[PDB]
C-alpha cells in the first residue's frame, strides 16, 4: 500500500539531505591510495564479467592491468561516494579526481 | 570476560551499530577502515 | 578475503520480519510444486483460521512442514551472507534465552 | 562470486526470548534416552529427527538429507519457571529493593520518579538538560506531589520536543560514549540507593530482608520484634532463613513491573523505546530451555570408540529430573515425607539448569557449560571468530636468493600445482586458458577444475589429453538456460608468475611483518625462497623459520 | 489480549482492491494496473545498456506467470524507470556496486498490468472440453478453469457418444459460458483456476 | 467377473467416505506392477477401473487419494495397448489433466522422457502433447526445462539419440512457437559430441554424428524449400540458425564438422546465399567486435568461397569486389603509419583478410578470367602492389597458402612473389596467431558417411 | 541420496533470476477495456528493434487475444 | 584397496569409493555427494 | 623452546606472574 | 632414521576374553593383492618399500569374519628392517598377538638440513 510509500518517501528525503552538492564539496581533489586500489579492483572484476571495454587492449590478458590502462587514460564510469561520518557524502567522479 | 559484558548489554537492549571492526567482522560486513570507508558507485552512460 | 571469503562463506536464509536465523526452514511442498524458505515464529498454523467478513487464504501463504502441519504467514525471508559461525553463535545464545534480532534493512 | 548476495545486515538488536518458543518450534522433548538398540535415534528424545537429519536419515522437519538441513530448535517444558543464572545479579537486587506489602520500591515515589525522568533525558543526546531537573525541588501533603512531578515531567516534555525540533536528536535517539558514561553512573547509583533502606516509604507497610547463596536458594529472613509493632498499627489502619519457592518471586516481581512499569521502562532501554514492548518477568525466569540442533551436538572419539556427547549429558540430568519432579508430583497429588523431596527437587532443578549454563555455579573437573566454551583466548569468541583458519594457504621453511627480484617469493612446484585461483573466461583470456586446460593438474601452467554456468564443477584430474582438449574448446560455448546467460565459466588455473601472494611471519607485531609479494615459480626446488633484503621487515633469519603464505 | 495482535493478520489477508462487476455484461473486470517498486540486480555485461539489463533478467522471467507479492498474473509492463542513486531526470544515472561482487543493485518503479481473480468474480471462457467430470475452460485463450461435478446444478446430465453435454436445453454447448469463481489456485507452475456453476 | 469386479473398486472408491483408504494400496499397488511382475492388472479390468473414475471424479483429489493417480502416471507401456483400451486411456489423461491443471506438471514428465523410443513407436505421444500445448499456452515454460533434462547423454547408444533427435524435431514440426529452444538444445549438444573427434584425429562418436547430422540436414531440407522460404517458416528456421551460428558455433575454437550445416542450409537459394554472406561481412568489418572474431569470420569467409560447389558465378565476385575495396580503403590511412614506434601485430586484421583474399584466387581463379584474360580491377596491379607494399604481406600471412600463391602465380602470371618469399633470409602472441591462419573451416570431412550427401555441394582439393 | 542433491540443479532460483523484494507502491487501479487493447498492441514490439523468442510467440499468443479468430 | 558401497548418481556411473586427503572421500569418476565428514572430532 | 612454540605460537603465560593482578582477580 | 612400532591385539580384551583376532589371512573374501607387501601370515617381507596407504599386517578376527589390515601412517616412505614375533608369558598355547616391526627411513642431506 502506502505504508511502503510512507516508508519510502522518508528515505529519499533522508538520502537527499546528505548529498553535499557539487558547488559545495569540501574534501581533497586527490585519489588517496584507497580509491585507487579499489577502483582498479572493482573495474578489474567487471572486465572478468564481460563489461564493455573502451581501450586498445594490446594482448593483455591480465584482468587487473587492463583497468590500469583505462585508469591512466580516464575511461572509467565510476563515482566515489565519500561518507563524512554523520552520514553526509560527496559523490566525486573519477574524471574530476587527480591521480598521484 | 565475554558474558560479563553481555548481561549489562542484554539488559541494555542495545542496537549494536556494526561499525567497529572487531564487531563488523563478526557479521562479516566489509571493514570500514580504509577501502570500506567509502562506496564505489557505477555510472551507466545510456538511459 | 581472509575472514569471510575463505573461512566459511555461507549464504544463509534470514527472515526479515523477526530478524532471526534458526527459525527459518526450507519447506516441504507437494511434489508437483517447489519448496521454499519459510519463517516459523512469524507464521501461525492453519488450525488458527480465525475470522472484513472473512479471511480466506489466497494459498500463497500456506506451506506445510515435514510432518503435516500447515502454516499461514511466515514468508518474506531472504538470503544474506553471514559467516557460518554466526549461525553457531545464535544457538549458543538461544540456550541462554537470548535472541539476536538482525535488522536486515534493505526491504 | 558468481552468486551475488542482495540484502545485508546493518545492526544487531539484542533481546530476551519470550515464552513464545512454542510458536516457532513444535518439537518438545520428553525422552532422556536416545541411542536405542540397532543404532537408531529415538523420536521424541534429544536426538529426534525433527532436529535435523542425523546418520543418513531424513529430517522430520526439513525433509532434506544430512548436509542440507540447517537444523531445528526445540523446547523443554519445565514444570515451574526457574530463574536464569545470567540475570540473577539483576533480580536479587530488585528483590532486595522490594516490599511485598506496598508493592513499590523502598525509596519514595518522588525519589524514584526523579531518577527515572533523568534517564528519559539520557536516552537522548542531551546532558545539560539532565542536570536541570534537580533545579526543581520545592509531613508532606498530596498537593506537593501532584504538582512537583507535574512540573518535572512537563519540563522533559518541553526539553525533548525542543531537541527533537532541533537536530540535537532523532526519533531513534542519540547515544554516544559520554552519554553512555552519564547513563551508567546513575544506574550504578540508582542500584546503590534502592538496595539499602529501612522501610517501604509509601507507608509503614514494609517487608523483611532477603538472603542468597551460590545462585541456588533464596532465603526470606524473618522479622524482629522491633517491627511487629509497626506493621500492626499501620498495615491495618516461623523463624529466620526460610526457603522460598521460586514461583512466588514471580508473584513478587510481576506485581512490581506493572506498578513500576515506567521507571523500569528506562532502566532496561537505552535507545528510545518506540514499540513500547513492556518489561515483564519472563526476562528473568525460564519456563523453557531451547534445544540446539543435533548438528551442533555430535559425539567425539578416542582410539576407535565414538564416545559420549558432552551437551546431552548436561541435558540428560535436567530431563531425567523433569520426569522425577513430575513423577513425584503424583504422590503429593495422592495426599510429610514427600514435601522433603519435592522441595529437594526444586533446589536441584535450578541447580540442574545452573549446571547447564555456568559450570562455576554448580557441583575432578566438571563439564563445560555454554558460557565456559566462550570465555578465554581459548574457547570460541576469541579463537574461531577473530582467529579463523583459512583455505588456500601454505607454509614452509624459507631460504635465501639474491638472483630474484626483491619484491618476489620463490615457490616450489609442489605449491604451484595446488593453490588454484578462479579465472573467469572472456574474449581475451581464452587463449591462455586453453593452454591451461590442455595441460591439466600435472603440467605447471594448468588447471585443476572448471566451473560451469549453473554452479556445478567439472573436475579435470581424472581425464586425459583428449577429453580435456574436447572440453578446453567448449569454454565460450554459451548454454541454453535463461538464468545463466551472464555467468561465464570460471576456470581454476594454477598460480602463475603474475599472481600476488601474502607472506606472514608468525609473531606479527608491526604491519610490515605481513606484506605482499609477487610469485615466481621455481622448478627443481622444495622450499619457499625469499630475497635477503626483505629480512629487515620481518627480522626472520634463514635458519629454521616458518612463513605462512596466504593467497 | 486478542485485539492488538489481529492488526497484522486480517489486515494482510484483507486483499486491497476487489473486482467491480462493471461493463453491464454481468462479467467482472479483473485486468488491473498496479504501480510497484522492485529491487533488482544489474549484471556487468549490461552495464552499458541498463534498459535491456533489467527487462531481460527480472521482468521477462515474470510475465505470464503468477506473482505472490501483487496477487495477480503479470501480463505486461510499461514504465521501467531506474531510480538514480544520485539525488541531483538525467540520462547518466548511477547505481551502487556491491562490495563483495561486481553486481550492482538498484530500485525500479514499473506498472504491471496484473490479472486479478478473486472469489465472487464473474468470468467467462471458451469451453475446452467437457465430460461427466467437469467442464474445462479457456479464460482469455490462456487460463484454465474447471467446474467439477459437485458444484454443477445436478439437473444437467451428460450423454456419451468422448461425448457432449446435456443441460436443460439439451445442447452440446459451444465455447462461451458464464460461471462464478471459487478458490483460485497458486500451487503448481500452472495457475489453476477453480469455479462453480451454481447461479 | 465383470459383473463383480466393476463394483469391487466401488469399495475403495467409497473408502474415502469412510476416510480409511484401506483397499486403496491394494488396487493402486496392483496397477503399479511392471510388465514382468506377473500379477499385474489385465486389459479387461483396465477398462473397468478407468471408466469408474472418468464419471466419478470429485473424490480422488485427497491426500490419500493422490496415490492412485500417480500409479496411472506410472502405468508404463500404454502406447502399445489395444485401441479400445488405448483410446480409453488417452481419453482419461485428457480429463485427468483438465479437471485439475496441476497434473500436467506431473504427467508430461513421462511424455518427454519416452522420446528415446523410435518414431513408428511414438506416434501417439505427440498426438497428446500437441493437444495440451494447445490446451495450456502457458505450459511451454516447464516443458522447456524437461527437454533439457531428458536429452540423452553423449555416451548413450545411437538409437537413444537419433530416434530422440527425430522425436524432438517432430515436436518443432507442429510447434514452431517453441522454435529457438529446439535448435539451441541440439546444436549446443551436437558440439558435445562433435568437438570430441578433432582431438582424436574412436568410431563410436564418429557415427553418432553421421546419424544426427545426416538427419538434421534432411529435416532442414524439408524447411529450406521455396514453399517455406518465401511464404512459410523457413524464415523462422534460417534466422534462428543465423543467430545461433554467430552466438554458439563461432566462438568454438577448432570444431570440425558443424559449420557444414550452415553450409548446407545457405546453399539452396540465391536469397540465402546472398543473405548469409552479406551477414558474415557485417561481423567481419565492424568496429563493434573484439578483434578475435573479426579474424575468424574472415578466416571463415576465405575457405568458404573456394570450398563451395553451389554458388552463382557472380556471387563469387561481389565478395572479392568488396574485399578488394576494403584493402584500397586501407591505403590512405595505415600505409604510412607503419614506420612509427610500434609492432606489426597492430595490423592483425589486415593480413588475415589478405590471406583470406589470396585463398579466393588459389582455388577460384578461372572464374575471374574475363573474355580476354584480364582481371577484375587489374589484379596484376592490385596484388602486384600488395606484393611489394610496405607491409610485406607475403611474410605475415600463412606460409602454406602463400606457398600455394607463388606456385600458382608462376603458372598464372598474376604475381612474381617467389623472389620475395625467397628474400626472407636473416630477418626470419605468435603461437595463437599461427593457429587461426591454419584453421581452414571447410576442410573435407574424414567421416565416411555424410560426405555422400556433400559429394554434390563441395569442391575437393582437386 | 540423490534427489535431495539434484534440487540444486533444478531450482536455480537465484538473485539474477528474481528480484529481492517487490513492493506495491500504490493501490491497483482497474483499467478500462480499450486501453488493454491499447497497451498490448504496443507491448509486443518491445525487444523487436537471441533467446526470449520462445517467449516472443508467447507474447504473440497475447497478440491474437482480442482481435483474431478464437 | 577398494571398499564397496552403494552406486553413484549423476546418471553416469555406479562407481565405488577410495579416499582423499584426511577429511572426505571421492570415487574414481570424481563424483562426491554430500554426507561425508567421518564425524570429524577431537581427542581427550 | 622454539620447537613447540614453532608448532603453535603459545609463548604466553597462564598465570599473570606479575604484581598488577592483585586488584584484577 | 630407524623407527619401531608395536602392534598388539590383546589391548581390546579382558584377562579372559577368548582369543578372537588372529594374525594371518582368513577366508570369505579375496585379500585384495596384499601379497605384494605381506607374507602368508599377516607380516611383511622384511626389506620392502612401503609408503602410506600400504598394509602392514593382516589381522583376521572371528566376530566380524573379515581380513582386516592396518596402514603404515606417516608421510615419509620407509622400509622394514625387522619383524619380531613376540612371545607370551602366561602359558604355552596362547597364539601370537604381539608383533613389533623395525622400519627404516633414509635421510639424505636435503635443502634445509642443518649442519
Amino acid at each position: 500500500p502506502e505504508d511502503f510509500q510512507q516508508h519510502e518517501q522518508i528515505r529519499r528525503k533522508t538520502l537527499k539531505e546528505k548529498a553535499i552538492p557539487k558547488d559545495q564539496r569540501a574534501t581533497t581533489p586527490y585519489m588517496t591510495k584507497y580509491e585507487r586500489a579499489r577502483i582498479l579492483g572493482t573495474r578489474a572484476l567487471q572486465i572478468s564479467m564481460n563489461a564493455p571495454v573502451f581501450v586498445d587492449l594490446e594482448g593483455e590478458t591480465d584482468p587487473l592491468r587492463i583497468a590500469m590502462k583505462e585508469l591512466a587514460e580516464k575511461k572509467i564510469p565510476l563515482v566515489i561516494r565519500r561518507y563524512l561520518p554523520d552520514g553526509s557524502f560527496e559523490d566525486w567522479s573519477v574524471e574530476e579526481l587527480i591521480v598521484d | 570476560t565475554t558474558c560479563q559484558f553481555l548481561t549489562k548489554a542484554v539488559l541494555d537492549n542495545e542496537r549494536e551499530q556494526l561499525d567497529s571492526p572487531s564487531a563488523r567482522i563478526v557479521v562479516g560486513k566489509l571493514n570500514n577502515v580504509g577501502t570500506g570507508s567509502f562506496d564505489v558507485l557505477a555510472k551507466v552512460p545510456n538511459a | 578475503d581472509r575472514l569471510l571469503n575463505s573461512s566459511d562463506y555461507t549464504q544463509a536464509s534470514v527472515c526479515r520480519e523477526c530478524g532471526s536465523i534458526l527459525t527459518t526452514q526450507q519447506s516441504v511442498p507437494r511434489i508437483g510444486s517447489i519448496s521454499t524458505v519459510c519463517c516459523r515464529r512469524c507464521s501461525m498454523r492453519f488450525e488458527d483460521a480465525k475470522k472484513g467478513e472473512k479471511i480466506f487464504i489466497d494459498d500463497s501463504q500456506i506451506w506445510e512442514d515435514g510432518q503435516g502441519n500447515k502454516f499461514v504467514g511466515g514468508n518474506e525471508t531472504t538470503t544474506v551472507a553471514i559467516p557460518f559461525v554466526l549461525k553457531y553463535l545464535d544457538s549458543e545464545l538461544s540456550a541462554m534465552g537470548i535472541r539476536l534480532r538482525y535488522n536486515v534493512e534493505p526491504k | 562470486i558468481s552468486k551475488p548476495v542482495g540484502s545485508e545486515i546493518t545492526s544487531v538488536d539484542f533481546g530476551i526470548l519470550t515464552a513464545k518458543i512454542r510458536n516457532l518450534s513444535a518439537k518438545q522433548i520428553t525422552n532422556p534416552t536416545v541411542l536405542d538398540n540397532l543404532g537408531h535415534p529415538v523420536s521424541g528424545g534429544l536426538y529426534d529427527l525433527a532436529l535435523g537429519a542425523f546418520l543418513r536419515n531424513l529430517c522430520s522437519t526439513c525433509g532434506l538429507d544430512e548436509k542440507f538441513c540447517p537444523g531445528h530448535q526445540g523446547h523443554i517444558e519445565l514444570p515451574v519457571p526457574c530463574y536464569n543464572p545470567l540475570f540473577f545479579n539483576q533480580l536479587y537486587i530488585y528483590l532486595r529493593a522490594s516490599c511485598l506489602f506496598c508493592h513499590h520500591f523502598r525509596l519514595k515515589s518522588v525519589e524514584v520518579h526523579r531518577y527515572a525522568c533523568k534517564l528519559r533525558l539520557l536516552q537522548y543526546g542531551l546532558i545539560d538538560e539532565s542536570y536541570k531537573l534537580d533545579e526543581i525541588t520545592l509531613d508532606i501533603s498530596s498537593t506537593l506531589l501532584n504538582e512537583l512531578k507535574s512540573k518535572r515531567s512537563e519540563y522533559v516534555d518541553m526539553a525533548i520536543a525542543k531537541a527533537l525540533s532541533d537536530g540535537r536528536t532523532t526519533e531513534r535517539g542519540s547515544f554516544t560514549a559520554t552519554v553512555n558514561d552519564e547513563r551508567k553512573k546513575l544506574v550504578h547509583e540508582f542500584h546503590k540507593k534502592l538496595l539499602s533502606r529501612g522501610k517501604c516509604d509509601n507507608c509503614g507497610m514494609f517487608s523483611p530482608k532477603f538472603r542468597k547463596d551460590g545462585f541456588t536458594k533464596i532465603f526470606e529472613t524473618a522479622l524482629n520484634e522491633k517491627q511487629i509493632t509497626n506493621n500492626r498499627v499501620k498495615g491495618f489502619i516461623k523463624t529466620g532463613s526460610t526457603y522460598i519457592l521460586s514461583t512466588e518471586v514471580k508473584n513478587i516481581l510481576d506485581t512490581v513491573f506493572r506498578k513500576e512499569q515506567c521507571v523500569l521502562q528506562y532502566v532496561f532501554h537505552s535507545r528510545p523505546n518506540l514499540s513500547r514492548k513492556l518489561v515483564k518477568a519472563d526476562s528473568f525466569f525460564m519456563d523453557v530451555l531451547v534445544v540446539p540442533p543435533t548438528r551442533f551436538r555430535l559425539p567425539s572419539k578416542l582410539g576407535e570408540e565414538v564416545h559420549e556427547n558432552s551437551q546431552n549429558q548436561l541435558l540428560s540430568k535436567v530431563l531425567t529430573t523433569s520426569l522425577l519432579i513430575r513423577d513425584l508430583n503424583d504422590d503429593l497429588s495422592k495426599l510429610r515425607v514427600i514435601f522433603s523431596r519435592l522441595m529437594n527437587a526444586f533446589v536441584t532443578i535450578q541447580n540442574d539448569v545452573n549446571a547447564f549454563i555456568d559450570s562455576t555455579k554448580a557441583q575432578k573437573v566438571p563439564i563445560p557449560g555454554v558460557k565456559q566454551a566462550l570465555e578465554k583466548k581459548e574457547g570460541l569468541f576469541r579463537k574461531h571468530m577473530m582467529g579463523k583458519r583459512v583455505n588456500y594457504a601454505a607454509r614452509s621453511v624459507i631460504s635465501p636468493d639474491p638472483n630474484i627480484e626483491t619484491n618476489e617469493i620463490g615457490v616450489p612446484p609442489v605449491f604451484a600445482v595446488k593453490l588454484t585461483y578462479p579465472e573467469p573466461v572472456t574474449a581475451y583470456n581464452i587463449a591462455e586458458l586453453r593452454q591451461a586446460v590442455i595441460n591439466g593438474p600435472d603440467k605447471w601452467p594448468g588447471a585443476t577444475q572448471i566451473q560451469n554456468e549453473d554452479g556445478s564443477l567439472v573436475s579435470l584430474i581424472g581425464m586425459s589429453v583428449e577429453q580435456r582438449k574436447a572440453l578446453a574448446n567448449q569454454l565460450l560455448t554459451p548454454s541454453s538456460n535463461v538464468s545463466t546467460h551472464t555467468l561465464n565459466k570460471k576456470v581454476y588455473r594454477h598460480i602463475k608468475n603474475r599472481d600476488v601472494v601474502l607472506m606472514n611471519r608468525q609473531p606479527t607485531l608491526h604491519k610490515a611483518s605481513m606484506m605482499g609479494h609477487k610469485v615466481r615459480v621455481l622448478p627443481n626446488e622444495k622450499t619457499l625462497r625469499l630475497h635477503y633484503a626483505n629480512t629487515g621487515a620481518y627480522n626472520a633469519d634463514f635458519d629454521g623459520d616458518e612463513m605462512n603464505m596466504h593467497f | 489480549n486478542e485485539n492488538r495482535e489481529t492488526a497484522r493478520f486480517i489486515k494482510k489477508h484483507k486483499k486491497q482492491v476487489t473486482n467491480p462487476i462493471d461493463e453491464k455484461n454481468g462479467t467482472s473486470n479483473c485486468i488491473v494496473r498496479v504501480p510497484i517498486a522492485l529491487y533488482v540486480s544489474l549484471a556487468p555485461m549490461y552495464l552499458e545498456n541498463p534498459l535491456q539489463g533489467v527487462m531481460k533478467q527480472h521482468l521477462n522471467p515474470l510475465v505470464m506467470k503468477y506473482n505472490n507479492k501483487v496477487g495477480g498474473v503479470v501480463l505486461g509492463y510499461e514504465g521501467l524507470k531506474i531510480l538514480d542513486a544520485d539525488p541531483l531526470d538525467t540520462s547518466e544515472k548511477l547505481i551502487k556496486i556491491t562490495p563483495d561482487t561486481p553486481f550492482g543493485f538498484t530500485w525500479c518503479h514499473v506498472n504491471l498490468y496484473v490479472w486479478q481473480p478473486q472469489v465472487g468474480d464473474v468470468l467467462e471462457g471458451y469451453i475446452f472440453i467437457q465430460s461427466a467430470s467437469h467442464i474445462g475452460l479457456l479464460i482469455h485463450d490462456a487460463f484454465n478453469a474447471s467446474i467439477k461435478k459437485n458444484n454443477i446444478p445436478v439437473d444437467w446430465t451428460f450423454v456419451h457418444n468422448l461425448g457432449h453435454w446435456v443441460d436443460s436445453n439439451g445442447e452440446p454447448i459451444d465455447g462461451k459460458l458464464r460461471f462464478t469463481v471459487r478458490n483460485v489456485h497458486t500451487t503448481g507452475r500452472v495457475v489453476s483456476v477453480d469455479g462453480t456453476l451454481i447461479s | 467377473s465383470a459383473a463383480m469386479y466393476s463394483r469391487f473398486v466401488k469399495s475403495a472408491l467409497d473408502d474415502l467416505d469412510k476416510n480409511d483408504s484401506t483397499q486403496i494400496g491394494i488396487i493402486a499397488n496392483q496397477v503399479a506392477l511392471p510388465s514382468k511382475n506377473p500379477e499385474r492388472i489385465n486389459d479387461k479390468n483396465l477398462n473397468i477401473l478407468l471408466d469408474i473414475l472418468s464419471s466419478n471424479i470429485n473424490r480422488i483429489e485427497s491426500s490419500r487419494g493422490t496415490f492412485l493417480i500417480q500409479s496411472i502416471i506410472n502405468f508404463e507401456k500404454w502406447w502399445e495397448l489395444p485401441p479400445h483400451t488405448l483410446s480409453k486411456y488417452i481419453y482419461f489423461i485428457k480429463i485427468l489433466c483438465s479437471s485439475i491443471p496441476k497434473w500436467w506438471q506431473d504427467v508430461s514428465m513421462i511424455l518427454v522422457s519416452c522420446f528415446i523410443l523410435p518414431i513408428k513407436q511414438t506416434v501417439c505421444h505427440h498426438d497428446m502433447l500437441k493437444y495440451f500445448l494447445r490446451m495450456i499456452p502457458s505450459s511451454m515454460g516447464f516443458i522447456d526445462t524437461y527437454l533439457a533434462k531428458f536429452f540423452p547423454n553423449k555416451n548413450d547408444t545411437r538409437r537413444k539419440l537419433v530416434n530422440y533427435t527425430s522425436n524432438l524435431l517432430k515436436l518443432r514440426g507442429y510447434c514452431s512457437e517453441l522454435g529457438f529452444q529446439i535448435w539451441s538444445l541440439l546444436i549446443e549438444k551436437i558440439i558435445s559430441i562433435d568437438v570430441e573427434l578433432q582431438n582424436e584425429l574412436i568410431k563410436e562418436l564418429s557415427t553418432k554424428l553421421d546419424s544426427i547430422l545426416t538427419l538434421v540436414s534432411t529435416h532442414v531440407e524439408e524447411q529450406v524449400t521455396p514453399e517455406s522460404l518465401e511464404s512459410g517458416e523457413g524464415v523462422g528456421v534460417f534466422n534462428t540458425l543465423t543467430t545461433l551460428f554467430k552466438t554458439h558455433v563461432l566462438p568454438t575454437y577448432y570444431t570440425r564438422s558443424i559449420q557444414y550445416i550452415m553450409f548446407h542450409v545457405s546453399q539452396q537459394q540465391l536469397e540465402l546465399m546472398d543473405s548469409f554472406l552479406v551477414t558474415l561481412i557485417d561481423i567481419s568489418f565492424a568496429v563493434n567486435e573484439a578483434a578475435e572474431k573479426k579474424i575468424k569470420s574472415l578466416q571463415y569467409l576465405g575457405s568458404y568461397i573456394a570450398r563451395a560447389k553451389k554458388l552463382s558465378r557472380t556471387q563469387i565476385i561481389f565478395v572479392a569486389s568488396y574485399l578488394t575495396s576494403w584493402l584500397n580503403r586501407y591505403v590512405i590511412e595505415r600505409e604510412e603509419e607503419v614506420d612509427q614506434r610500434g609492432g606489426m601485430e597492430r595490423f592483425k586484421h589486415f593480413y588475415a583478410a589478405f590471406q583470406a583474399l589470396c585463398y579466393i584466387f588459389c582455388f577460384r581463379h578461372n572464374i575471374f578470367r574475363d573474355t580476354d584474360g584480364n582481371w577484375e580491377c587489374e589484379l596484376d596491379k592490385f596484388f602486384q602492389r600488395m606484393v611489394i607494399s610496405k607491409f610485406n604481406p607475403l611474410k605475415f600471412c600463412n606460409e602454406n597458402v602463400m606457398l600455394m600463391f607463388a606456385r600458382i602465380a608462376q603458372q598464372e602470371s598474376v604475381a612474381y612473389c617467389f623472389s620475395i618469399i625467397e628474400n626472407n633470409n636473416n630477418e626470419r602472441t605468435r603461437q595463437q596467431f599461427i593457429d587461426l591462419q591454419s584453421y581452414f573451416p571447410y576442410d573435407p570431412l574424414f567421416l565416411k558417411n555424410y560426405k555422400i550427401l556433400m559429394k554434390e555441394y563441395y569442391i575437393e582439393w582437386s | 541420496m540423490m534427489k535431495g542433491s539434484r534440487r540444486t540443479g533444478n531450482n536455480t532460483a537465484t538473485t539474477l533470476n528474481t528480484p529481492v523484494v517487490i513492493h506495491a507502491t500504490q493501490l491497483p487501479q482497474h483499467v478500462s477495456t480499450d486501453e488493454v487493447l491499447q497497451f498490448l498492441e504496443s507491448f509486443i514490439d518491445e525487444k523487436e528493434n537471441t533467446n526470449l523468442s520462445s517467449s516472443i510467440s508467447q507474447l504473440k499468443r497475447i497478440q491474437r487475444d482480442f482481435k483474431g479468430l478464437p | 584397496t577398494f571398499i564397496r558401497g552403494p552406486i553413484c548418481g549423476t546418471d553416469n556411473c555406479p562407481s565405488r569409493l577410495w579416499r582423499i586427503i584426511d577429511g572426505r572421500r571421492t570415487c574414481q569418476y570424481g563424483h562426491v555427494m554430500e554426507g561425508d565428514v567421518e564425524f570429524n572430532d577431537d581427542e581427550d | 623452546e622454539q620447537s613447540h612454540k614453532k608448532t603453535k605460537q603459545a609463548v604466553s603465560y597462564d598465570e599473570p606472574d606479575e604484581d598488577e593482578i592483585e586488584t584484577m582477580r | 632414521m630407524y623407527k619401531t612400532e608395536k602392534v598388539d591385539l590383546a589391548l581390546n580384551r579382558n584377562r579372559g576374553d577368548p582369543i578372537t583376532q588372529h594374525f594371518g589371512f582368513g577366508n570369505d573374501e579375496w585379500p585384495k593383492e596384499w601379497l605384494e607387501k605381506l607374507d602368508e601370515d599377516g607380516l611383511p617381507y622384511i626389506g620392502t618399500y612401503v609408503e602410506e596407504g600400504d598394509p602392514i599386517c593382516a589381522y583376521f578376527d572371528d566376530t566380524l569374519n573379515k581380513t582386516k589390515i592396518k596402514t603404515y601412517h606417516s608421510s615419509e616412505p620407509a622400509y622394514i628392517e625387522e619383524v619380531n614375533l613376540i612371545g607370551d608369558e602366561s602359558n604355552k598355547f596362547q597364539e601370537l598377538q604381539t608383533v613389533s616391526i623395525k622400519y627404516r627411513i633414509r635421510r639424505t642431506p636435503q635443502i634445509g638440513d642443518k649442519f
